[PDB]
C-alpha cells in the first residue's frame, strides 16, 4: 500500500 | 533584500509562507493568495492529522503529483517523493494550491539537483 508512496497516472 | 523567485524557492515552504503571511511582504515575487482557497487548503490538511505517515503524504502527493505533471517535468513521483519527505505537509500544499509559480521554481532547483532522476 502507502510504502513510498504511490502516484499513478 | 528584493527576494527573486528563484532565491525565494530556495526557502523551506514554510518560510516562504510565512514570509507571504508576514505584513511587511515588501516586495515578494508572491500573488496575493485567494482566502477561499487558503481555507480548503488547511481543511484538507486538518483532515490528515492523526493518520498514518504514509497515508498523509499519500494524500497530499496525489494533488501535488498532478500539479508537477501540469508543470510538464519528468520525474513528478520522485520530485513529489522528495517535496513531502523535506518540507511542512501544510506550507508545501499551500505552495501547490496558492503559490504555484514559486513551486515550480522550487521544483527547477531540485531538477538542477537530479533529484528527479
Amino acid at each position: 500500500k502507502l510504502k513510498p508512496y504511490v502516484f499513478d497516472y | 533584500e528584493a527576494y527573486t523567485l528563484s532565491t525565494l524557492a530556495a526557502l523551506p515552504a514554510a518560510e516562504i509562507v510565512r514570509l507571504a503571511n508576514s505584513q511587511s511582504s515588501s516586495g515578494l515575487p508572491l500573488p496575493k493568495a485567494d482566502p477561499a482557497t487558503v481555507k480548503a487548503t488547511d481543511d484538507f490538511i486538518d483532515s490528515l492529522q492523526g493518520k498514518a505517515a504514509h497515508d498523509q503524504k499519500q494524500k497530499l502527493g496525489d494533488q501535488l503529483f498532478k500539479k508537477i505533471r501540469t508543470f510538464g517535468v519528468k520525474g513528478a513521483p520522485k520530485l513529489t517523493i522528495h517535496l513531502l519527505d523535506s518540507e511542512d505537509l501544510r506550507a508545501l500544499a499551500h505552495l501547490m494550491n496558492s503559490y504555484e509559480d514559486v513551486l515550480k521554481e522550487k521544483v527547477q532547483h531540485k531538477v538542477a539537483a537530479g533529484l528527479n532522476k
